[PDB]
């Protein structure tokens, strides 16, 4: 029975603000240390800080000391963390946490959902998407290439290939974009007597694109 | 080593605690003889319940004699275990 | 801050192995030592604390050892469920510190990769940029090196690679790297190549392309 | 306020319930005891239920005969007593307890007859 | 564990002291440093109420000129000067094994 309910996060500019919010039930909260935890994207787990019940014991990872500060409300059941002079180096998803018992040593047991925090001075920008042509079996795609925040959902032919597609991790550029490839292997012999088209979707700009990936001259 | 510990001391100092030293001192050292021993500094925390259970008539009084139990570790200068039910 | 030393970073196993991970703390946290299992997109689970003590409902299949600054995680019997990755995680002390973690792959054969080069679109250099791409398909292990050459001049630090994830029907790895110039620069030179090594493979591939053919 | 209901003149052998309405406190904080006086017997202890109701303990006496219960929603401790003999004849009283094993606050009293 | 009074009888000079004595059959310390011993006074035609606690400590609504005293088995309450609304049954209490009460002292007015 024991709830974690996470709140704020979102897309915030380098050197800006976001105070991160957490309410727990199920628990003695006053008596419990709670912590902070982050995970950037494809990196290990990076502990933050801890505070106690009554607030006054407070710990913070040399990474983040003196940039983020962690709070608590107890009669809210609440803890808080704001975060002050963000960094790209910041974008993560956050997990509040809650002890496995009411000691300063208690390990973290119970995780909240989990907010994803973005650091960037990008704005929403739609893809483009550029083939990979042909040159056995063949292999084929189509480049979705600066486009911002993430995701991007691609197939193929609208669902009707699946097998041998590899859409790959977006790749976060010099540029504050993204870039990802997705490329399809088949047969040499269905290429002419075969249309292959790629269907790039990206909600947050509202954009929808069906480029052909034909052979070449 | 636990069947031989003398914890009068920590249950004197903790009760005094609650109303509101000689036996805060005799408490820390005998609790020293745990110190980063998780298993046997429970057993020690959970034998002070014990013996009070019977003596914490009232929900206030008994919570705050749990929290400073919880406390007692730290304040004696102790890692607390991880782990140690008070129930 | 208490430093915590996972070794191996990686490891491949099939079910029904012993695995064995490690982890080394920079100073003695006697048995403070917990041990966290994390799948993608789900937050971690904690298998071990206390360095020995198994939380409810974690199977027998994972016990912990170790006291003072060496301890180890193992799994008797691998199983299906057990791919994912493994934290050890100090609370000790304050501010608590995670292991640097450790990938558990699914181990299988040898298998070379199928390379593919794509020059960059002609719709693409109307916008002033070029990217080439370099695809590795369906290769394992994940170890391999991909070189650009450019005119038989080693480029560096104008590429990116993206690996995907185990596939789920044959436990193969996909690799891309992507070598990206400006248009200007890019119609300096005629010839663009990209050589990859892999133990697959008996002696390393190279496919390259002449800015114009085809 | 202790508002001490139930007691009445009973058989011996028989059975009676005691109710024990709380005013003026925090109900859900404090042990609850009763105590019993005697005509010619002194002041003797009864029974026992913590705040939570999780703990109940019972005098030698009257053990096994009497069972002991609290409701924290209405506010009630409860004493149902079983098996009534002559020398269960006494004022009941509902004691409320200090916090450290002391009885603070006491009823004002009712009276149980195991007569026939 | 079995309770004491000495005297059963204590008539008082109003305005003079007064002391009742109570002793139990074994020592009233418990593992903590406390005394488990308390005083209550059954007046006419109330309940008993509690005067000294824990040995030593009083209560809220008992004014200052009512002390308690003791350590191991034998604990004396004593009176400073005798007033009106003192008069009664004084039991005392032992909270160390289960609850015993003693046989009570009658405060008579002499």
């Amino acid at each position: 029975q024991v709830q974690l309910v996470q709140s704020g996060g979102g897309l915030v500019k380098p050197g800006g603000s976001l105070r991160l919010s957490c309410t727990a039930s199920g628990f003695s909260f006053s008596d419990s240390y709670m912590s902070w935890i982050r995970q950037a994207p494809g990196k290990g787990l990076e502990w933050l800080t801890y505070i106690s019940g009554s607030g006054e014991i407070i710990s913070y990872a040399d990474s983040v000391k003196g940039r983020f500060t962690i709070s608590r409300d107890n009669a809210k059941k609440s803890v808080y963390l704001q975060m002050d002079s963000l960094r790209a180096e910041d974008t993560a998803v956050y997990y509040c946490a809650r002890p496995s018992d009411y000691f300063e040593t208690s390990e973290e047991l119970d995780w909240g959902q989990g907010t994803l925090v973005t650091v960037s001075s990008a704005s929403t920008k739609g893809p483009s998407v550029f083939p990979l042509a042909p040159s056995g079996t063949a292999a084929l795609g189509c480049l979705v290439k600066d486009y911002f925040p993430e995701p991007v959902t691609v197939s193929w032919n609208s669902g009707a290939l699946t097998s041998g597609v590899h859409t790959f991790p977006a790749v976060l550029q010099s540029s504050g974009l993204y870039s990802l490839s997705s490329v399809v292997t088949v047969p040499s012999s269905s290429l002419g007597t075969q249309t292959y088209i790629c269907n790039v979707n990206h909600k947050p700009s509202n954009t929808k694109v069906d480029k052909r990936v034909e052979p070449k001259s | 080593q636990l069947e031989r510990a003398n914890l009068r001391p920590c249950e004197q100092h903790l009760m005094q605690k609650i109303q509101r030293s000689q036996h805060q001192e005799r408490c820390c050292n005998e609790l020293n003889e745990f110190e980063n021993n998780q298993r046997c500094m429970c057993e020690a925390l959970q034998q002070i319940m014990e013996n009070q259970s019977d003596r914490l008539q009232g929900r206030q009084q008994e919570q705050q004699f749990k929290r400073e139990l919880r406390n007692l570790p730290q304040q004696c200068g102790l890692r607390a275990p991880q782990r140690c039910d008070l129930d | 801050e208490i430093v915590m030393t996972q070794s191996p970073s990686s490891l491949s196993a099939s079910v029904g192995d012993r695995v064995t991970i490690t982890c080394r703390a920079s100073q003695s946290i006697s048995t403070y030592l917990n041990w966290y299992q994390q799948k993608p997109g789900k937050a971690p689970n904690l298998l071990i604390y206390a360095a020995s003590s198994l939380h409810s409902g974690v199977p027998s299949r994972f016990r912990g050892s170790g006291s003072g600054t060496d301890f180890t995680l193992t799994i008797t019997s691998l199983q299906p469920d057990d791919f994912a990755t493994y934290y050890c995680h100090q609370s000790y002390s304050a501010p608590r510190t995670f292991g640097q973690g450790t990938k558990l792959e699914i181990k299988r054969t040898v298998a070379a990769p199928s390379v593919f080069i794509f020059p960059p679109s002609d719709e693409q250099l109307k916008s002033g940029t070029a990217s080439v791409v370099c695809l590795l398909n369906n290769f394992y292990p994940r170890e391999a090196k991909v070189q650009w050459k450019v005119d038989n001049a080693l480029q560096s630090g104008n590429s990116q690679e993206s690996v995907t994830e185990q596939d789920s029907k044959d436990s193969t790895y996909s690799l891309s790297s992507t070598l990206t110039l400006s248009k200007a620069d890019y119609e300096k030179h005629k010839v663009y190549a990209c050589e990859v090594t892999h133990q697959g493979l008996s002696s390393p591939v190279t496919k390259s392309f002449n800015r114009g053919e085809c």
